[PDB]
């Protein structure tokens, strides 16, 4: 049974609301897998309290940079990065959950949450799960963001585990 | 600086 997580997402502190995710560790386990690790903070380190940093509405919003909160940081549950596990899957359209990198084997734990479908993505990006619930959340969180990414309101993952 | 993924 694939997992499910949750982030409860704060605007300035301001609670928003819960976005759910499907990981789909029967497609993609190791991957799925620091997600849903990074999620619950098991290993002692993960999204809690991190900030969604790039946010560009009609394409993605970009988060997971726990350790310098700006694009350039985080790290994985094996290392500071990993290879690409597999491209099985797509980038078919909004809700889609995928792993940010810095090129081919680079993933840690930055990922962005399509709000369009992205297929130019597809084999450069690892897809890893979608929204389930609170895609209305995500669509609300492109009211802080801009053509360039920068966020007009800071956007934190106040809490966020496993159901 | 470009951050990816980059938008089309």
């Amino acid at each position: 049974v694939n997992p499910t997580v949750f982030f409860d997402i704060a605007v300035d502190g301001e609670p928003l609301g819960r976005v759910s995710f499907e990981l789909f560790a029967d497609k993609v386990p190791k991957t799925a897998e620091n997600f849903r690790a990074l999620s619950t903070g098991e290993k002692g380190f993960g999204y809690k309290g991190s900030c969604f940093h790039r946010i560009i509405p009609g394409f993605m919003c970009q988060g997971g940079d726990f350790t310098r909160h700006n694009g350039t940081g985080g790290k994985s549950i094996y290392g500071e990065k990993f290879e690409d596990e597999n491209f099985i899957l797509k980038h078919t359209g909004p809700g889609i959950l995928s792993m940010a990198n810095a090129g081919p084997n680079t993933n840690g734990s930055q990922f962005f949450i399509c709000t369009a479908k992205t297929e130019w993505l597809d084999g450069k990006h690892v897809v890893f799960g979608k929204v389930k619930e609170g895609m209305n959340i995500v669509e609300a969180m492109e009211r802080f963001g801009s053509r360039n990414g920068k966020t007009s309101k800071k956007i934190t993952i106040a809490d966020c585990g496993q159901l | 600086p470009r951050p990816r993924p980059r938008p089309r």
